[PDB]
RNA sequence: CAACAUCUUGUCAAACUAUGAAUAAACAAAGAAGAAUUCUCAGUGUUAAAUACACUUCAGGAAUUUAAAU
RNA sequence: GGCGGCACAUCUGUUACAAGAUAACGCAGGUGUCCAAAGAUGAACUCAAUGAGGACAGAAACCUCAUGUAGAAUAUAAGGG
RNA sequence: AGGUAGAUUACCUGACGUUCCCAUCUGUGUGAACAUAAUGGUACUGAUCAGGCUCUAAGCAUCUUUACUUCCGUGUUCGGAUGGGAACGGGUGUAUCCUACUUGAUAUGAACCUACC
């Protein structure tokens, strides 16, 4: 019928794919190739990236740089070893992309040797306020760059935690505090956040407006026995227990590749078929 | 344990667009029925292009807006009620919507006044199912599978069960 | 009136279609270039005979309707309606230029206007060939002779041993028509595809 | 009769690749050249900003002076009678390595290979041995037998004319 | 009375009579415009071995 | 009838093009002075710090081999 | 020679001959401007068109879904991006 | 086997049906708070009731496309060179370089770094 099928021959002979990673629409490559550009007179210098993902239950962070055979990675601490040090549900929140970026800054300065000298901030009442790393005698800090990818960088974006945890925990990161929970109201509204606060405030409220739907949104809590006054002194041990020691098969088979004298024989079977029928 | 509870066809949209050839004054009322309506504020569609035999580019023409969920739930039930459910089998678009409009806006006649006027009506449905947002998000956004796809039948078996209409194929 | 055919006879200069940065030309002498029975399959005639254009030269517009008329009137008398198909294998895409001069007018200063339109041939470039009946061969052979007279240079007359406007022999058609590697258009012929899905 | 512009005549020259639009590699602004690499000028019409001029796309150039964001190329350029040199200020994007010492680089390994065997064999008191033999074009074949038992002929005569239509 | 505007004819045999000046080696081997923390480091240096350099020659 | 799709057919483009020769253009085939190897080695920077890297007469200096590279 | 025109300063495509230069009163055209945004930067989004649908509404008004390698737009002439 | 970041950017793309998901990724419930718009659809944030339904990924087909190889074809064209042929037009010979469309056979990936299984 009345067709004009815009899909022939003619017009795949004409197709430029973009690129594969772009094809999938996992990369941002005008913006990447902004983060990768090191100057010319640095020959082979690595430029350092902090590369922050959040899934639907990790929280990935790592400390990459670019190279011509492919990007390699130096340090990565995921969310999901959280449970060591103490954090066992809610490993998704603020409070816990703030003790994953603590928990790799940490873990990349004890595997460089610098750990002695860039200690940032260890108390809890300063976790609000913005510390910007300085340099250390005669050695600057550590620097990296944050690569958000394709995630927006809204007032109170979670990908800014993990940037929180790295510039408290000595590694520095260029950045200003204006797009933290904070930028605004003081530095204890980004403190509670920090320390599970709008978490806490959550099932303080649906307690006393539903009983069964705090049982839905708050299932797996109430089983683990965690009251909502304890995440406070349960984030903050993570952080005390992420500093004192922050140094870190089966397959399936699934349908392997046709050969070819396989490939041609099911012709000749279909063709017989084809022909059988007539 | 079947993933059939992965296919329940659901009402995901609904929109009332009050196309007048008018620009403001007329428009500006338009408004404030689909304020009424809906309870939230509608946008503005201004012309595409000028053609001089519909008196039309940037001056506002159309008033549209959409509801989800449960608040787009009732308002089908009222384009419904109006047509009792007797919707033409041709109303479904292969793509699995159907839609229909009316040229009364009912609304409440307990204060009704002739400066509004008499306003028609567009009801547009559009149908989905859970796992529809591939296409929608922002990282890695896809197309979705033909098979996972509506049809035009099988949007005429979703409303031929939840509200029993009767679809008329003359 | 129109200028000898020898002033636009060699062919010189660069190709010049008509497009839209030239605007104006007079239209061809020409516009049925397929005279004869053309729905008439392809196995109905087997012979073919050519028309061979030997020099390279500018074969007006003029030269080819005036030749299709010669071919045309020869040959319904001669064969018939329905026992031949002829088709001219050349269309006047070339358009040439004239400086009409009127001595109270501008010297050699100027461009040339449209003046019609030919149709570039070289050396071995078939211009007209034609099929029919075994039958009516001879009474076509004439016929084609007649038409080199209003064509300018040297024309060979060549008769083919391929099939009615196949590539195919006169013996190659028949292996391929039993097999089954030859299906019908009407007109012409269709390979058989061994390539694409099986079908069910 | 054309015209003054800069970038005159480039409707074929400017021209991205087939299927090459869009943007570049990340190979391209991650490659390091030093001082003394052989580097082969390409005008990327994609990036206007500090296009080389049509002149020297494709000449082959050598990096004297590599600068945080681009990449200095000298040139010689061909003027009247004389050969001058041109001293340009590339970007990366718009220039390619040159692998026009492909060959003798390759070369410089074979005897640097050699030359190290031979600081062993002389300690150790072996012969040392004999560098590598150096290149020549097509030399003359020599005399070969051609067994008889492995052998076919085919008889070679002009062909018959076969008409073509 | 019109001319001749251009011709190239023997313009290229005439350039190939005292052929090709190509440029001496000292013309490959400027410094000006080179990059100015290299060139800070060149001085640097230069300045410090002739310093000791003169030092050693007044010593003896 | 037509019109719209689709599979073929015949013929074209200086201001159309996928592919694309021959002839050419500009490089390399060993001149901080004809190569190389080993040891030692400083000044400024880059760097998170360098013993990495960059420039410094292949900074400099001392031994052994070496005239070879269409 | 005059009258006509600007090939007199200048840009795009072609004649132009796959490096550079390259003629005719050769061809098809363009400039003596326009912009506080039509400069800079960040973020979001995808365009022309077609198919299917929705009162008046139809070949053209507004809306929804699917396809859509740029067939849109980018101040202007053309060629590039 | 899976996720994150990649390099080469169709052997990677498009259409038709397919096979597992134990971990992982995705889809999935929700809107009090930063944040978001006409719509918690998007982005944002909080979470774990179910799911392999679409993703993603591994495979299929005389699959369009694309990437190598042969053929097409020494046929097109061309560098060099007559006191060679022709009235022209054009086209030999010698010493040489040598395409393209098509078609036929093959292929539908490779690899680099960190984590978990």
């Amino acid at each position: 019928g009345f067709l004009k099928v815009i899909k022939n021959r003619a017009y795949f002979k004409k197709y430029q794919t973009q690129f594969r990673r772009r094809r999938e629409g996992k990369t941002d490559y005008y913006a990447r190739r902004k983060m990768i550009f090191q100057d010319k007179d640095k020959f082979k210098t690595p430029k350092y990236r902090v590369v922050v993902r959040i899934t639907n239950k990790t929280v990935i962070a790592q400390i990459a740089y670019s190279e011509i055979i492919g990007d390699k990675i130096l340090c990565a601490a995921y969310s999901h070893e959280l449970p060591r040090y103490g954090v066992k549900l809610g490993l998704t929140n603020y409070a816990a992309a703030y003790c994953t970026g603590l928990l790799l800054a940490r873990r990349l300065l004890q595997k460089l040797g610098m750990d002695k000298q860039f200690v940032g901030v260890s108390d809890a009442a300063k976790l609000g306020e913005d510390y910007t790393p300085e340099e250390v005698d005669e050695r600057r800090p550590f620097k990296c760059i944050l690569d958000v990818g394709l995630a927006r960088t809204t007032t109170g974006s979670k990908v800014f935690a993990v940037l929180k945890g790295m510039c408290d925990g000595g590694v520095y990161v260029p950045h200003s505090a204006t797009r933290f929970a904070g930028a605004g109201e003081n530095e204890e509204a980004l403190r509670s956040r920090i320390l599970g606060g709008h978490v806490a405030a959550y099932m303080k409220y649906l307690s006393g407006e539903d009983a069964d739907l705090y049982k839905k949104q708050f299932g797996r809590f109430i089983a683990a026995g965690i009251a909502p006054e304890a995440l406070e002194n349960i984030y903050i041990e993570a952080h005390k227990k992420i500093r004192e020691n922050p140094a870190a098969h089966k397959k399936y088979p699934t349908s392997k590749k046709l050969t070819l004298e396989q490939r041609k024989a099911a012709i000749q079977a279909k063709l017989a078929k084809l022909a059988q029928q007539a | 344990c079947k993933s059939d509870v992965m296919r329940k066809i659901k009402i995901d949209k609904l929109v009332l667009n009050i196309s007048v050839g008018e620009s403001g004054d007329r428009l500006t009322r338009a408004a404030k029925v689909l304020e009424t309506l809906t309870g939230q504020t509608p946008v503005l569609s201004e012309a595409r292009y000028t053609v001089r035999a519909f008196s039309i580019r940037n001056d506002q023409i159309a008033c549209h807006v959409t509801v989800r969920g449960a608040k787009a739930a009732e308002i089908l039930e009222k384009g419904l009620k109006v047509k009792e459910f007797e919707l033409k089998a041709n109303n479904f678009s292969a793509t699995g919507n159907f839609g229909f409009g009316i040229e009364e806006h009912i609304d409440l006649g307990l204060k009704y006044d002739p400066q509004v006027g008499i306003y028609g009506m567009d009801f547009f449905v559009v149908l989905a199912r859970p796992g529809f947002r591939v296409s929608r998000r922002k990282r890695m956004q896809d197309k979705i599978g033909r098979d996972h796809l509506l049809t035009k039948e099988d949007a005429i078996n979703w409303f031929k069960e939840t509200y029993e209409g009767i679809v008329l194929n003359k | 009136g129109r200028r000898p055919g020898r002033c636009y006879r060699l062919v010189r200069g660069h190709p010049y279609p008509k497009s839209k940065y030239c605007r104006g030309v007079p239209d061809p002498r020409i516009k049925l270039f397929d005279i004869g029975n053309r729905s008439a399959p392809c196995d109905d005639f087997p012979c073919c005979v050519h028309i061979v254009g030997l020099e390279r030269e500018n074969i007006s517009s003029e030269a080819m309707e005036a030749a299709r008329i010669s071919i045309n009137k020869n040959m319904l008398k001669y064969a018939g309606k329905d026992g031949f198909h002829v088709r001219i294998r050349i269309h006047p895409f070339h358009v040439l230029r004239i400086n009409k001069m009127l001595l109270q007018t501008g010297m050699r200063g100027a461009w040339g206007k449209s003046y019609g339109s030919c149709a570039r041939v070289k050396v071995g470039q078939v211009l007209i060939s034609g099929r029919c009946k075994e039958q009516h061969l001879p009474a076509m052979i004439k016929s084609f002779r007649l038409a080199c007279y209003k064509f300018a240079g040297r024309q060979k007359l060549v008769i083919s041993n391929k099939w009615g406007f196949t590539k195919y022999t006169k013996e190659e058609y028949q292996q391929l028509k039993k097999d089954g590697k030859i299906i019908a258009d009407g007109c012409y012929f269709k390979l058989a595809t061994t390539k694409g899905p099986l079908p069910k | 009769p054309l015209s003054n512009g800069r970038n005159r005549r480039t409707r074929k020259l400017f021209k991205r690749p087939f299927r090459g639009h869009g943007l570049s590699n990340t190979s391209t602004i991650l490659h390091t050249y030093k001082v003394g690499d052989y580097v082969t000028i390409l005008c990327n019409s994609s990036i206007q900003h500090g296009l080389p001029y049509k002149a020297f796309h494709g000449k082959t150039g050598r990096v004297w002076n590599v600068n945080p964001h681009a990449i200095g190329v000298m040139v010689n350029k061909k003027v009247n009678n004389r050969i001058v040199v041109k001293r340009l200020h590339i970007s990366p994007e718009h220039i390619k390595p040159s692998g026009c010492q492909k060959d003798f680089l390759e070369r410089k390994a074979a005897v640097a290979a050699i030359r190290k065997q031979n600081i062993q064999l002389k300690k150790e008191g072996k012969p040392l041995l004999p560098l590598p033999a150096k290149r020549l074009p097509k030399q003359p074949r020599p005399a070969e037998l051609i067994k008889g038992a492995d052998i076919k002929f085919t008889t070679v005569a002009p062909l018959k004319f076969e008409e073509l239509y | 009375s019109k001319d001749k505007n251009r011709s190239s004819h023997n313009q290229s045999h005439k350039a190939h009579r005292n052929g090709f000046y190509k440029p001496k080696k000292s013309a490959y081997m400027s410094t000006k415009g080179m990059n100015v923390q290299v060139l800070k480091n060149t001085k640097a240096q230069r300045k410090f071995a002739l310093a000791k350099k003169l030092e050693a020659k007044k010593a003896a």
